């Protein structure tokens, strides 16, 4: 049984491998304005008193 | 000087001494060329929050 150890480790070592992805994220962007941008407007012939 | 120190140290220790230097060096090699463990998962666990109503 010294024997069937041995074979037991050697083979254990030898054995083993294996490969994996992993994917750590989160979306988190805060993309902000406020009071600035611009509409639009036509023309129209406009005049005070 | 390493090889021929061994060599002697051998010849003094005798067969014995150079027959497991022998399994040393062919452990480590056998290692070398092959290191290795694993751990598979599925992926699982969880923060419980709970609430007992009363």
């Amino acid at each position: 049984l010294r024997k069937i150890r041995a074979a037991q480790n050697i083979s254990k070592t030898i054995a083993t491998s294996q490969n994996r992805i992993y994917l750590t994220a989160d979306n988190l962007v805060l993309n902000l304005q406020d009071e600035s941008f611009t509409r639009g407007s036509d023309s129209l012939i406009k005049g005070k008193k | 000087k390493a090889a021929e120190l061994i060599a002697n140290s051998l010849a003094t220790a005798g067969d014995g001494l150079i027959e497991l230097r022998k399994l040393e060096a062919a452990e480590d090699i056998a290692y070398q060329l092959s290191r290795s463990r694993n751990i598979t998962y599925l992926p699982a666990g969880q923060s419980v929050l709970l609430q007992l109503p009363q």
